[PDB]
């Protein structure tokens, strides 16, 4: 799997080398526990997670054999019963980290997936449309062999959700 | 504190009372002594504040930690080694005074038979754990009145609302013959907390139901 | 254990409640602990229950035997010291953890003004005794208690129906903090006991007037 | 160890298990434990064996020597308290480890209402002692059991005979949560003795009717 | 030393009186014992002077810190929780006589009624942590009569000056019955010390305001 | 607890009783204290349960490590300086009270003559062991009456079934004479576990074939 | 950001790679806590630290 | 030993005695307690003679040092936490036996009002610290009675020179009435020490004033 769970309200999606987009995916994990446990489970941000994996990155190349080749987003919503914008960061192998407002597109070739997008994207778009946009864009596929999750703001505490099987091929 | 567990058929219920002490002094008139550690698995700790409210909460972080990390909750029987390598670990403090003992009610989604897949376990100071087999189990300084009382009281239990109703008065015997264990206050209206395990996972009873219960078994004595 | 004591104008109350414990374990739901020693003196001890009852059964025993022989009861100053050298004399046994002390009430006949004839005595476990002048006392576990009651509930003590009222709420106080002293029992209909002491002697309150006493206070507070 | 007593309307009744220990191991299968001290009293004793045997037998020997002397029986009140004065003056020897703890039953001849008639009392190791007014009584390290069972089946007790079956029942109930009271032999044929005091005197109940009364119990649990 | 904290309806008020001993030796006239930690918390510290001033000062720094790093507060659960973790690692040397408890006042910005947003927080030596529901507070040598007092007193306070004398007159209760707390000195001109937290912070109350206060108090018990 | 084994002609078979206690109660009805620990062997563990569990499972588990590693099992006498090392470990803990000992039942494939290659093993709480060769061996609190019961009935001894009476009926001797040792429990269907090992490995003698032979004892010794 | 408190009254601003300006802000803040702490906050000055 | 310190307008001082004992026996009889560390603090040391020149030295070197590294002496806040810190590292030496503890005085040259710069600062065994604002202090043996005498005398001081007699006086009575002070030697014409800090900095006493003042008392006193 190429998405993940971070914490609560925190999603993780990565493309490149598996074994290491893996790798940093237990580490970010591994980080917000412990940090969760010492203060509090609403102290753990987006942000903060995305800073460390930049910085960790960074480092790990100046001192390393071979550089990460992996692209890194992590995803942050509100919490249940507020309203805030939901934030993308990007994450590249360097260790730069970019604010994206809207979508953020990761591996391969990245410019037609990009500008479909551009074209489709609509803010507060349903679940069904977003998918639509999403998937077409991306195509720029069959029922099988697709990865979807969410981040549903509304759930009370763990916001990832994942989308398979049977109900995602009657949401399409 | 007395914190008393029983299975009925298709489920699990387990409630406990609110009073904390120091010595003959009544220190708290309101503590909650059962959590919902995860959604099929409710943890009562009897014994030294900090390290019962410690342990509850160390125990969840665990299993959501692996549950995270491994994309399946473990088996019953993990949990269960789990909760009795945290209790062997207290064992140094627990001769110091420092001791917390619990009882861990649960609900199998795995076992064969659902009417029977609730499950109770018990644990000494020493980490050692036993898989009650009698249908009830309870735990503090009222547990024995609280025994005797659902031994004889057993055979009513039919359903949820009639062990929920057996576990409560359990609990009204054991604060009537022990002086560390509180009753249903109704002057404050506070009355005992109850988590109800079944199929669909763990629930907190919602307090008016107690307090109707409560309210029955008191006249029923007078 | 809780036994208060407070005069009045033209007399002096005397109040006790009814558990008895053996560490955390409820053991007497209805002790009697104020004695009337004699037509003008009435006796509460707290402490062991042995050492206590033997206490009040010998000094009885004592005052009224000096009157059989002489003639005229002893000034209230010489009950003040026989009861005096009773407890001196059990001190041994106290350091070893037989402690009874006792707290005295008496109306004195002789005294000049009738009003303020009525008389209270406190002893410590070494004999020692003082003559209280601030209008009240109290002996026991929920003695701190009861007396942080009656300092601010004593400006309403105006009759001997007044003190008595004041005196069963100073114990509902006692009781509401400290586990050791009972609070009225409205299941088993237990309330405290009193004894009254005036001009015309010495009477226990009939257990009504306390039963009502205590619903009024018990209905005040919720 | 463990001696239960109840009243019932119209009298008294008194019986007791028959196992005596020494540390795990079972030294006395068909001990005697409940002695008929006078016509009228009953004495049970748990504790140590010897203190045991021979409190009963002094016992029976004063009451009957201020009989003889005086031409008539002690009251109630004057038995108890020279119960009491013996068990205090074995208090040096009890914190050493040889404690024996009397239960005494007894029906007063002089009460006024003979349904009520009867009487329990018990007795702690420093020999103060209490006037049991809920209706039962029980001594020994099966006592608790005894007594929270009792509690439940006291309402079943009517006559006699029926007070006689919850009296075995209690003892079956001790004897099952605990390991010093023996139960029922079946094998070697010995149950628990039993003594039943009213208007008419005291009388030892004959084996065949615990023999009964104990098959009808375990035929019933099975 | 005495500390007592009391809410009102709005905010949270916080006071301390000022003498500190060395046995029976009276060593300091004017120790201020109430700390505005920030901008919505104060923090009261009974016990070994040196470790209160110490924790006061230590803590003051961490939740500042925490602050200039993440650009935000920790919530009032997250402050609770610091406070009880340096709490807890005091405690080797609070068994060793250094003991050092903390009572915890806030305002919290983010509950939900800005009425009830006021916070009360009290430690053991053991680092567990309890939220004052009854509405009050104290810590100290004097704590019991001040929370005695300030049970009968609490009815009347309906704002932030009400309670502010209702906070005063605590203490002055305190100091009337333990001499281990000093009352205020009209001769030196030393009153107790008072912080206030509202909606806009946590202000220290100007000394002109308590010692009208405690005149009024002085006259009112002449 | 008391764990029997005894060679018989083409085998060997090891039982064990159910109970488990604390001090004078007992707590568990139902334990089982005979484990197969691989195709050949079985371990019988008295002593504290925990440290007796863990024994077990490990020992097991590094059995079966080092035949998965080398792809051979060890020879009976490798698994038995394993076991004593272990044992010898635990050496501490025993004298601090977690003593656990350890019977070793096994069947030697590699033995010469299969109608002796049965094997019994000893263990003390300092690791040094020995290979019984009168024919038996027991261990726990009982197992002193069980060996002087199975001097006399082994030579009955002739078969697997023979051979499986007498282990019961010496179970049944232990229980008979010792408190802490559990006999058939007729009333709840509990029986004594038995394992029996011959040239075709371990298997568990099902529950029917101990319940006769019990119930075949219990009806000769009426 | 690129502007930051280091202490009560000391401020700093720079200029380049985030990640690494970012780094030694900490360090700053860091190195002025712990100095005040054993000595006091008119004591850390904005030469020290520069 | 004793050690006074008194502000007066414009300044500080502070004086020593000179004697120093092991026991009964008089060892040294011009030892110099009070140093000057710099140029606006002088120190005394009270307690054991190494730990206390050692302190002084080490603290001296200390405030120098910084003061070399910073180009600017620490405020006199920081010179208080530094001497706090050396005190509470002795701490433990001083349970041994090893105590020694400070008094130290300065003239802050960054206040506000040069008439009140002057600073009297005293330490506990804890280090602990407190700002002397009665306007004297004292530490030693001899401390309570030099205390007691400067309560009286320092209405009296106006200046340097009065300060300075009182200070002089006040050791002459410690030494009065406690035997390890020494006073003033006419024999051997050996006298206190004393330092004078002002807006110009610290400097000691020439030995003649002392001469003529301690002459002065002495010969007031016949």
């Amino acid at each position: 799997q190429k998405i993940s769970e971070l914490y609560d309200r925190v999603g993780f999606a990565a493309a490149g080398k598996f074994n290491e987009f893996d790798n940093l995916r237990r580490g970010g994990i591994q980080f917000a526990d412990t940090r969760g446990y010492a203060y509090d489970r609403r102290d753990v941000t987006g942000r903060q997670l995305a800073n460390v994996y930049a910085q960790t990155l960074g480092t790990i190349f100046t001192e390393q054999a071979k550089p990460y080749e992996v692209e890194l987003c992590v995803a942050e919503v509100a919490h249940y019963g507020e309203t805030k914008r939901p934030e993308l960061y990007r994450i590249t192998y360097d260790g730069s980290i970019a604010d994206e407002p809207h979508f953020v597109v990761m591996g391969g070739t990245t410019e037609p997936i990009a500008n479909a997008l551009k074209e489709s994207y609509a803010e507060n778009a349903s679940l069904t449309d977003a998918l639509r946009i999403a998937v077409a864009a991306l195509r720029a596929l069959g029922v099988a062999s697709l990865e979807v999750a969410v981040l549903d703001a509304n759930r009370p505490r763990r916001a990832f959700r994942r989308i398979t099987g049977s109900a995602l091929q009657a949401l399409l | 504190t007395t914190i008393v567990a029983l299975k009925y058929p298709g489920g699990v219920v387990m409630a406990g009372d609110r009073r904390s002490t120091q010595g003959n002094m009544i220190s708290g008139r309101d503590v909650r002594k059962v959590y919902i550690t995860d959604d099929y698995t409710a943890t009562g700790i009897a014994g030294t504040a900090a390290v019962a409210v410690e342990f509850a909460r160390l125990y969840a972080v665990e299993l959501e930690h692996y549950e995270k990390l491994e994309g399946v909750p473990l088996t019953f029987a993990g949990k269960i080694n789990r909760l009795a390598i945290m209790v062997r670990g207290n064992l140094a403090a627990a001769m110091q005074g420092l001791l917390a003992l619990p009882l861990l009610a649960g609900y199998d989604i795995h076992a064969s038979d659902p009417q029977s897949a609730g499950r109770i376990v018990s644990f000494d100071a020493a980490g050692g754990w036993n898989i009650e087999e009698e249908g009830y189990q309870a735990v503090g300084s009222g547990s024995l009145f609280a025994k005797s009382s659902m031994k004889k009281l057993y055979s009513q239990v039919t359903d949820g609302d009639s062990g929920l109703r057996v576990a409560v008065e359990a609990l009204y015997d054991a604060a009537d013959d022990d002086s560390a264990t509180g009753g249903p206050d109704l002057v404050r209206g506070i009355f005992p907390t109850a988590v109800i395990i079944d199929a669909d996972g763990a629930v907190d009873v919602p307090e008016s139901r107690i307090a109707e219960l409560a309210r029955a078994i008191i006249e029923s004595r007078s």
